[PDB]
RNA sequence: GUUGGGCACUCUAAGGUGACUGCCGGUGACAAACCGGAGGAAGGUGGGGAUGACGUCAAAUCAUCAUGCCCCUUAUGACCUGGGCUACACACGUGCUACAAUGGACAGAACAAAGGGCAGCGAAACCGCGAGGUUAAGCCAAUCCCACAAAUCUGUUCUCAGUUCGGAUCGCAGUCUGCAACUCGACUGCGUGAAGCUGGAAUCGCUAGUAAUCGCGGAUCAGCAUGCCGCGGUGAAUACGUUCC
């Protein structure tokens, strides 16, 4: 179950607290950043490949 | 405060010098016999006082 | 007329802000220099394994860092000048 | 009106030492009016005694952030900078005493993994 | 447990960002459609070789630069490669695109199109000493101060799977000022699917 | 390696000595100097009021009974567990004593640690008291072993 | 359930409601468990889904300001 | 004494009123407040007004007994019924939704 | 600091300069280097981070993804409601709160940093003991809000008890979020107040703005934090040494 569920998270449900947020890229919950609507492990390749014009390795 | 601080310690560096001398007995010569003299005179001399 | 341009490069945000800073001095519009505003920056700590490992994390930074320029003196001759620049993606003016 | 800045701990003073007799004036509040625990008060006090300046010089301070010992170590730290603009002489005495440090003892990151920079959570085999 | 991606590293000391914008208040939305973007264009063009897309923001209108290392498969006729490639972009997005491409002299310095170039061999079954140490010829001809390519997979020894380190010169990882271009690629086989890994140290800036 | 050091300031608004600071960053609970220095000069009033004389010298007459001549370190060859005897340098000396007025004076128990820890400045300068008991049991130690030095 | 009013669910005050616009019957298959118990449900044997079946329980006079799920534990134990 | 309970002579009034059951610290103070006895005295110095109308005020609030038959009255209310609440009360398992691999240990 | 005024000062964010054993003396092959000294805001990789070599454990991930091979297929796929992932006799890791006068309660005075805010942050006023409620200013934010920091300091009060310690557990009545808080949410109010009076064998962290302690913030998220990630506040004790693990 993958792409059903990715489906059904991409439908309108019954509620609005049915909604839940989700990858849109690398089907999974549990740990999707809000101001980047993307899954983590995914944001991590990404961020590493030149894209997401914000972040770059942190130290302060 | 005085006299047994002083007692003490003579008394153990008197052991460490007698011990040190009678542990190897010849050999590094000779400075313990002075260590040794000093030490036991400086003790007669604390408990004169 | 107050103009805070926001970027993630200083450069860039440098090369955008000096030249609304000359394209305006140039033409007497008494040019309150490029005001350097806080930045708004976001640090986002990241699980590096996939599956276990809490204690292996690795961070990122975002930095968001905004500058405000003031035109005082009306002078539409500037106005006309700034109109036509055309300065990239990067720093979103906002007058 | 003699000048100095003092920093300290994420705290900065801003010392002006104007002819007078040894009032300190923090924030228009005085010393123990804002500083308790007066072993902040003669250490706060310490550039001011080490090079006779006893009362000769009050002191008007602008101090912001930080705690009460970190602002006690940026008004002495400031004193000491603008009392060094009073006379450039008795710079060999103060740096012999110190101040003119900035101990710069900033309070550390926290690492990933640990509790408070340094703490390990325990460890159990 | 290893090393850290040098591409990823290097992003705001020397390395630029190759999408380059500002968030105004949708800045996830600009993301993703980014991202659909790019998977469009390296469906496309991973036959035509392009390696990187830069893509810029400009208040309706976006900018995407193309690097290819050659212009005529992708400039074209002229009118049918720039018209083939806004049109789909322009609906499939909803609004104006502008391709600039960039050519790239010295083709075999971009680390992209070095981990196609010998993944497609492997695809081809070329022996995966002759693709490292051929491309590896091709890339030091080409003037570098150092390549390092490593192949990892079953190289067709079946159920054991080993990683292939072959470098020439210096390729120092370490040093934060080094431009080093780093790629990954995939090469799916019968046996299952291989994983190339170049990295070319090509020299540093003062 | 090799040994490093340490400082510690110099004043004290009232009582101005270093040591009696050394004693303020000791018993310090949590990282509150000020309970500590509130708890110190009610201490060392109580001391100045109850025996006419200034704490200073009370508090120094009980250092020099509480600070240990001897330790006895440890030294394990074979199956022996040797204890060997320990000139004490005089850096150690001040700190224990700081230590065993501060650990037995709030062991002890009455109504403040003002109380106690004034009380037992009181034991420890009429020499018989509670950290003179590791006093004592220290020297003794160093007494009965003292064949190794 | 504070202020906004008590909480039923619409089919089952309907069903409740039918049930005694005439007289009571057999017990009511309800998959709510989050639904209050009114007062007006008192004497209606009624069967709450645990999970997995549907349990009858008689309601009285007592049973009234907690839900239907109180009276079906749905973890067998010992 | 004044509920069926002692209260102690040598403590403040307002904790001294503690000890009794249904009284703790701040009906005790809304107590001594409509009493008017400023919360310092003890209770082996007071008039017999002025306890006396300690004793009626009590009297009026629920207290003593009251609270523990109507609470008696609740146990045995949510064990007759059914009511997996009083199956926590009654098995040993905590009431309130609480979990119960790890400690628990008020009851059992 | 509201206005006018000023860029001095702090601050902010850019470019610099700056610490390199550079200079002195000593030791040491003359080296490399080391010990003390001078200058200096900074002294010997100044404090920290990021950076994790060849390889080891066929360590972990087929459940982020992609996947070779094998299996199911009107089902090992799909929808829907309901339950469960919170069970509970037991053990066991990590944590929070205490066992109390350096304490508890009450009142007064002050001091932060870092970060967040658009169908969001939400002032102020009013009501409610309180959780909160109604109307709403300003704010796409160095302005406005979150945001009244807390230990601290100073007074009042208790006086060493299973208590004016501690809050488990529990009854009733409430508040907010949201279709909906029964299993299974957080918070408040009243009442009840337990075990616990510093912990056996064993065992762990930390070398300085650290440990200890005190609050603050943000992700996640309608709502759920004692977890994690950062932030400041006060702020130590010790390092003789390499005998032992």
């Amino acid at each position: 179950a993958k792409k059903s569920m990715i489906a059904k998270q991409q439908r309108t449900p019954k509620f609005k607290v049915q909604e839940y947020t989700r990858c849109e890229r690398c089907g999974r919950p549990h740990s999707v950043i809000r101001k980047f609507k993307l899954c983590r492990i995914c944001f991590r390749e990404l961020a590493y490949k030149g894209q997401i014009p914000g972040v770059k390795k942190a130290s302060w | 405060a005085a006299a047994a601080a002083a007692a003490a310690a003579a008394a153990a560096a008197a052991a460490a010098a007698a011990a040190a001398a009678a542990a190897a007995a010849a050999a590094a010569a000779a400075a313990a016999a002075a260590a040794a003299a000093a030490a036991a005179a400086a003790a007669a001399a604390a408990a004169a006082a | 007329i107050r103009i805070r341009l926001k970027a993630y490069d200083h450069r860039i945000l440098d090369q955008s802000a000096e030249k609304i800073v000359e394209t305006a001095k140039r033409s007497g519009a008494s040019v309150s220099g490029p005001i350097p505003l806080p930045t708004e920056k976001s640090v986002y700590t990241i699980l590096r394994a996939v599956h276990k490992y809490k204690d292996s994390r690795e961070q990122f930074e975002m930095r968001t860092h905004k500058r405000l320029i003031d035109i005082v003196n009306p002078t539409p001759q500037t106005v006309d000048a700034l109109m036509r620049l055309d300065l990239p993606s990067g720093v979103d003016i906002e007058i | 009106q003699y000048y100095g800045t003092g920093r300290r701990k994420s705290s900065v003073a801003r010392v002006r030492l104007v002819p007078g007799e040894g009032r300190i004036v923090v924030n228009n509040r005085e010393i123990s009016e804002h500083i308790p625990s007066a072993a902040l008060i003669e250490d706060i006090k310490q550039p001011l005694t080490l090079t006779e300046t006893a009362g000769t010089y009050d002191v008007l301070v602008n101090v912001h952030g930080g705690g009460l010992s970190g602002q006690a170590g940026a008004i002495r730290h400031g004193i000491a900078r603008a009392l060094l603009e009073a006379d450039p002489e008795y710079r060999t005495t103060l740096k012999r005493a110190g101040l003119l440090t900035r101990d710069a003892r900033m309070k550390e990151r926290k690492k990933y993994g640990l509790k408070g920079a340094r703490r390990a959570p325990q460890f159990s085999k | 447990g290893q090393k850290v991606n040098p591409v990823g590293l290097r992003i705001g000391v020397i390395r630029d960002w190759e999408s380059k914008w500002y968030a105004g208040k949708d800045y996830a939305d600009f993301l993703h459609e980014d991202l659909k973007i790019r998977e469009y264009i390296s469906k496309r063009l991973s036959d035509a070789s392009v390696s990187k897309v830069e893509i810029e923001r400009a208040a309706n209108r976006v900018n995407i630069t193309i690097h290819t290392a050659k212009p005529g498969m992708v400039i074209g006729k002229g009118g049918s490669e720039v018209e083939a490639l806004r049109k789909a972009l322009n609906s499939l997005t909803g609004k104006r695109v502008h391709i600039n491409i960039l050519e790239i002299k010295r083709a075999d310095l971009d680390a992209q199109l070095v981990a196609d170039n010998i993944a497609r061999q492997l695809e081809n079954r070329v022996s995966f000493r002759r693709a490292q140490k051929q491309q590896i010829q091709r890339t030091m001809r080409a003037g570098a101060q150092g390549v390092k390519t490593m192949v990892s997979g079953r190289l067709g020894g079946a159920d054991i799977a080993r990683s292939e380190y072959y470098s020439e010169g210096t390729v120092p990882l370490h040093t934060l000022r080094a431009d080093i271009d780093y790629a990954t690629s995939e090469a799916d086989t019968t046996y299952g699917k291989l994983g190339v890994k170049v990295w070319i140290y090509r020299g540093e800036v003062l | 390696k090799g040994p490093v050091a340490k400082r510690d300031v110099l004043p004290d608004p009232i009582y101005n000595s270093k040591l009696v600071s050394r004693l303020i960053n000791k018993m310090m609970i949590d990282g509150k100097k000020g309970k500590s220095q509130t708890i110190l000069y009610k201490s060392f009033d109580i001391i100045k009021e109850r025996t006419g004389n200034d704490a200073m010298e009370v508090f120094e007459q009980a250092l020099k009974n509480i600070m240990p001549v001897l330790e006895v370190k440890a030294r394990r060859v074979g199956g022996a567990n040797y204890q060997v005897p320990v000139e004490v340098r005089p850096e150690r000396r001040t700190t224990l004593g700081l230590r065993w007025l501060v650990n037995y004076a709030r062991l002890r128990g009455e109504k403040t640690m003002e109380e106690r820890l004034a009380n037992e400045i009181l034991d420890a300068a009429n020499n018989t008291g509670a950290a003179v008991k590791k006093r004592e049991d220290t020297h003794k130690m160093a007494e009965a072993n003292k064949a190794f030095a | 359930s504070l202020k906004k009013g008590p909480f039923v669910d619409g089919h089952l005050m309907t069903k409740i409601e039918k049930l005694n616009e005439t007289d009571k019957k057999q017990v009511v298959k309800t998959w709510s468990r989050r639904s209050t118990i009114f007062p007006q449900f008192i004497g209606h044997t009624i069967a709450v889904y645990d999970g997995r079946k549907h349990v009858p329980v008689f309601i009285s006079e007592d049973m009234v300001g907690h839900k239907l799920g109180e009276f079906a534990p749905t973890r067998t134990y010992k | 004494r004044i509920a069926g309970v002692d209260i102690p002579r040598d403590k403040r009034v307002v904790i001294s009123l503690t000890y009794i059951f249904g009284i703790g610290r701040t009906t005790a103070q809304q107590v001594l407040k409509e009493a008017g006895v400023s919360e310092d005295t003890r209770v082996r110095d007071l008039t017999e007004e002025e306890l006396g109308k300690i004793r009626d005020i009590i009297d009026k609030l629920k207290v003593e007994g009251d609270l523990r038959r109507e609470v008696s009255l609740n146990i045995k209310r949510l064990i007759e019924i059914g009511s997996y609440r009083g199956i926590r009360h009654r098995r040993g398992l905590p009431v309130r939704g609480q979990n119960s691999k790890n400690n628990a240990r008020t009851r059992k």
